[PDB]
């Protein structure tokens, strides 16, 4: 018998099963109903210091693989299901849900009454917690690490999570005849973006790549000159964890971007770093969005798309500069989900237009960032 | 799953094809896989109580009808799959000849050698632990029963026992992110019970026939349809217990609470026992719930209507030819008869032709 | 593995019980069980090549057919155990029927899973790596060949492709703790050879008739022995070919040189290839080492005494039949039927009573 | 590919496949015949530093289990084998083999020539080795490895695997009934023997208890001064690993007790130091003794024993002094395996008598041991 407990900051206890690594977990917990795609969701670095909860009761169905991971490794802070199916069955997968996660050195539990989680979280809204998996777990023990733990709100993750050296990007998207591509030349792509990482996810440079972008990932806090001195054709705000308010060194490269004609393009995080870089107010939700079946109005147009979401943090809406005029909603809670700049070759959204676990509505958002450049260059 | 009626079609071709040949079909909720799967075989209303066996286990020839059943798919089929890992079949075994993917699979032979455990510690092996285990992989009290070679009312005791009961969950369209002000729901063995019924009305339960099947179609649905309709419009709380897919029956619109489960006796009582119903209507379901009356009655339900008994005096060949004869009526001449030389006899008393129910 | 001969005795209960049936038995060493397994099944002159299958796949009845050989074992209990993983069947599922210690069942299963690659990534599969993970475990090159749907000699000569040949172990008593001045080898796929053969003398190789069998008895080994007794006082260096662990053939002191291996084109071959004999002796072991005569010479082994073909001249009752026309001796007279009706016409020519032989 | 590679100080070289942790391992190569007792074997402080080769090719047949554990972990360096089975299959096993070895964190390799290797380590003597499991073992790496490896000739082990703190033992032997008895209680025991911590065998103090001995077990630099004080019954020399030869305390302590008139006795390690505390001189073996079929006859009653050895270093029978007197030979090379002390009440034997994987045979040695507190303490 390998205990698990699952305990949050306000005592509440969940009593379970280890199914990955021995040890505790700390973080912020969260719900996600994604029926599909958690070891994308896994290799989230956005999760970075939360730990998730699946909706969908069979977690591992199809194993894992490669192909599906969206970073280098699980930024999960833990892993919170009701079933560890028996086997993988899955011709993709690689490593049983388990293996992988005890591989991965991550704390999980499964066999817990995670509607009760879930709607306890809807209710009272986001809550830390602690995952203890071992022998003789101590619940006061696991409330004590909940209770300690210093929370999101005001925490700058993206520094946490970012690259340590620029590099170059230049692999394209995956394909179920052939598989992830092999890395394209530089001479192979026209245009050249230069992506903030604030913890960027494969499939949004993937993505671009896709649309013959060759790629520079930057660390987080590369200086907006330093930036320059490269003669971008676009510049891209990734996405990533924790708040992006203290995120200052980014606000101010920003702020210095347009200043200039480059266009921007800021996904998730960098949606909000931009609208922050614009003068606009930032806000942590309730309980945020994660699960892959948001609907989000693309206002101008007055169209829906289904989307793949993951955000805790959100920008108001009423705090908007004029220079911020307001592109998407959601459907769910009319809160703001793009953004474009009246003045600037610059937009962001929420959303997560890459999706890689989710539906592919809304990926050309990416296509506009396209136009933007090609304008650019001819100017 | 889909309800077969080959045996009404003798000479009819049963394997099953891309034509279909099922006249019904039960649906059912459950948190996982097992449990669902479990109280849909439960609810399909063929007398099967989970994973009944079909063959025997020192039947010598039982590989090979166990073989051919799973190759050549027949309505039996989920149950001969159950009976091969018993006959110690392997997953790739199964797999091999079903083309069922290994992902169900495995979760059957699971259950399968759960059911060896019940069947070897007995109820004196049922704890409290191993029985909740057991209930939440959808194991019916009366399965249970079956494998520890007790009554049905003994599990079902002895779960009371333990304060071993359900919980409810409710649909919702999107795993409980956002509230709900309806009230259809799904019983499970979890944690937290969303039922909240009410202490402020009246309530009568309207109980459902489960999966269509000749004989028992649309026409009971509809009475047990128009009966919450009905009640509901009168004031009262209606809350309706059946879980066929496919009718008005269970469209959370029909009623003010709905049950979506099935129409056993276990089920049944999980619910009075929380929602204290006035009134149990048994009479609108046809056959499934007339089947329950007595046992419903017996348990303390409050059954509505004409009673069990009643019920009884009529549907019992020699009640009711008590009452014939009590009204100086006019039935046929009729005999009951247990050899077939008896017969043969009684027969001449009677005049052909004859009738022959057997 | 012991040597049955149930065929001989058809009126006779063939089940294996607590009074011995067998007439003989065969032995084999291997680095592995499984190896050291296979190595006897090959040996066993029944005609094996390894677990050759006893049922057809596609026979419905198989599982039904499997299960008995297993729970009431027969002289054909082990190939029926291969044929049970082919059809499905668990080791635990086997395990019950016949109390065989799992530890061997997963190896054999191995073997199964083994084969079924071989059968499906065919000859092209057959890498040097793969070839070699499978001698290593025992696979005989006939085995394979069949698997492969290719002949033997083809996976003899892939074998020779890669370089993949077996070495020689010495038997010590003490797991190499101590030196060994004694010659008795087996073969293995592994690193070390030590089988360092002499350049020095004239050798002359006995083969041996495997196990015992009725009309295969001690009478050949004891020619056998015979034939090295003689031979190595006479000055040549005599090597011994035999697994019957009964026989005074099989002992160290019978021969210069004693491989313990089954008596097949395979491992005689590869001795042969090694030692590069003067001669070798194909005619005192029975019909064992009589049937491989023709392939050996073939395979250019260096046979003395009578020759593969004068052999066959007397064998082959065609080729006989004609010696003796020529030689003007008396036979009787023969016919050789096709047909039912044919013989029964033939057989007025040749005259009653008659010896019908198939 | 699980790959796993071995190599010799003479840049011999063994791929197979790894079965245990991954990393590297580094001791003196040694090879032992015993066809069961691989566990007790694992678990025997005798094997630090050392990487064991076992000859009867299928190694982990029965599991595992605590019982067959000689002493709180796993002393081998690491482990060559020729075939890991697909299973375990016994009623005792709690573990399979594999599992064991990852536990222990322990180097193993399987699917190499162990023939090929014994012959070599007996014809060219032992020799220090590598085995390292990974990704792409570094032969070249290993080879230096190897040969870097300091050696085990002038190599106090004892010293390293002692325990920290002296302590009671008062556990019995296990039967197949009983298992593994409960602790005695010290009124229970009438006699009381100290042994020194030499890296001893759990067996050895079982042995002991069984014959009614309460133990105190002490660490190997203990002072005789500080043991005397016990008022011990009697004195016990445990076996245990390395050189023998520099445990200068060992030998001071023991030259101590030879000057009194308690009975002192030692197995293994324990004999060698009574003997260079009596004037003998140590050799290290060509490739010693490791296997359970070792013929030694009590020159003395000319009877023979199957024993249980693991020795790598002997006490040379010409260099005897006077107040020794053979007692034991090996009937295989002859070699000393029994020495008495002519003048006093001290004695001692190479093999175990406690055996642990092994032939009871030589368990009687453990009698004369008790004979001689008995007719201590009457006086
Ligand atoms: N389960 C009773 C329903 C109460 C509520 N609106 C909810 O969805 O939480
Ligand atoms: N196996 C060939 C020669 C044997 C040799 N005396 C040895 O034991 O090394
Ligand atoms: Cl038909
Ligand atoms: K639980
Ligand atoms: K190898």
């Amino acid at each position: 018998i390998k205990s698990a407990l699952l305990v949050l900051e306000d005592g509440t206890q969940f009593h379970g099963r280890a199914i990955g690594a021995t040890g505790s977990a700390v973080g912020e917990v969260v719900f996600n109903t994604s029926m599909t795609g958690y070891q994308e969701i896994l290799t989230d670095p956005s999760y970075s210091r939360q730990i998730v909860t699946l909706t969908y009761p069979h977690i591992g169905n199809v194993g894992t693989n490669d192909a599906d991971e969206e970073s280098s490794q699980v930024h999960a802070q833990g892993l919170v299901i009701r079933d560890l199916p028996l086997i993988a069955s899955n011709f993709r997968n690689t490593e049983d849900l388990s293996s992988y996660l005890k591989r991965h050195n991550i704390v999980a539990i499964a066999d817990i009454d995670t509607r009760k989680l879930t709607r306890l979280l809807r209710e009272k809204g986001a809550q830390n917690g602690c995952i203890i998996a071992g022998d003789n777990p101590d619940a006061a023990l696991a409330l004590e690490k909940a209770r300690a733990f210093p929370g999101l709100n005001g925490m700058d993750l993206a520094k946490e999570v970012t690259t340590a050296e620029a590099y170059s990007w230049t692999q394209g998207s995956w394909t179920l005849t052939g598989g992830l591509p092999q890395a394209k030349k530089e001479d192979e792509l026209p245009f050249h973006v230069v992506a903030y990482d604030f913890g960027a996810k494969r499939n949004i440079l993937r993505m671009l790549v896709d649309r013959g972008c060759r790629l520079t990932i930057v660390p987080a806090q590369t200086s907006a000159e330093d930036v320059l001195k490269m003669n971008p054709d676009g510049i891209f705000l990734s996405n990533g964890p924790g708040d992006p308010a203290p995120c200052d060194y980014a606000i101010t490269a920003i702020q210095k971007f347009l200043e200039t004609d480059i266009p921007v393009f800021g996904i998730c995080l960098g949606h909000q770093l931009l609208a922050l870089a614009s003068g606009a107010k930032t806000v942590k939700m309730k309980f945020g969005h994660h699960g892959g079946n948001h609907p989000v109005k693309d206002v101008e147009k007055n169209v829906v798309m289904i989307t793949a979401q993951n955000h805790g943090f959100a920008v108001d809406e009423a705090t908007l500069p004029a220079n911020l005029r307001v592109t998407h909603k959601s459907l769910f809670d009319g809160t703001l989900q793009g953004i474009h700049r009246t003045d600037k070759p610059a937009f962001s959204f929420q959303g997560h237009p890459e999706a890689s676990p989710g539906p592919h509505d809304a990926a050309p958002l990416f296509d506009h960032f396209i136009e933007l450049i090609e304008q650019y260059r001819k100017t | 799953i889909p309800r077969f009626n080959f045996e009404k079609f003798a000479g009819a071709n049963d394997r099953l094809t891309t034509q279909m040949k099922s006249v019904g079909e039960v649906m059912a909720i459950g948190r996982t896989q097992q449990e669902s799967l479990q109280k849909a075989l439960r609810g399909l209303e063929v007398g099967a109580t989970g994973f009944d066996p079909k063959v025997s286990l020192d039947d010598p020839e039982a590989l090979t009808k166990i073989r051919r059943e799973l190759k050549d798919a027949g309505a039996d089929r989920i149950w001969y799959i159950a009976d091969a890992f018993r006959a110690g079949l392997s997953v790739d075994g199964v797999f091999n000849l079903t083309n069922i993917d290994r992902w169900f699979l495995v979760q059957i032979e699971e259950l399968v050698r759960l059911e060896e455990k019940v069947a070897e510690v007995g109820i004196t092996g049922l704890n409290a632990d191993f029985l909740r285990q057991l209930k939440r992989k959808g194991f019916a009290d009366a399965r249970l029963a079956k494998l520890a070679g007790v009554r049905e009312a003994e599990i079902r005791k002895l779960r009371d026992q333990y304060d071993l009961h359900p919980v409810y969950k409710r649909v919702d369209t999107c795993a409980a992110e956002f509230a709900t002000d309806t009230a259809y729901m799904y019983s499970t063995y979890e944690e937290e019970c969303e039922a909240n019924p009410s202490t402020d009305r009246e309530k009568i339960m309207v109980l459902g026939g489960g999966p269509n099947r000749i004989g028992q179609g649309i026409e009971f649905d509809y009475c047990c349809v128009h009966a919450s309709l009905a009640l509901r419009e009168d004031g009262y709380e209606t809350i309706m217990v059946n879980c066929n897919p496919e009718t008005v029956s269970t469209d959370y619109d029909t009623s003010d609470r709905l049950y979506f489960e099935p129409v056993t006796l276990e089920d049944v009582l999980e619910i009075v026992r929380i929602e204290k119903p006035k009134g149990v209507i048994v009479q609108y379901g046809g056959q499934t719930p007339l089947k329950l009356a007595r046992a419903l009655e017996a348990a303390g339900v409050p059954v509505i209507g004409t009673s069990p008994d009643a019920i009884d005096r009529a549907e019992d060949r020699e009640r009711f030819q008590h009452a014939v004869e009590r009204l100086k009526l006019k039935q046929p001449a009729n005999a009951t008869v247990t050899a077939i030389e008896m017969a043969v006899e009684k027969a001449k008393e009677i005049g052909y032709p004859l009738v022959v129910r057997p």
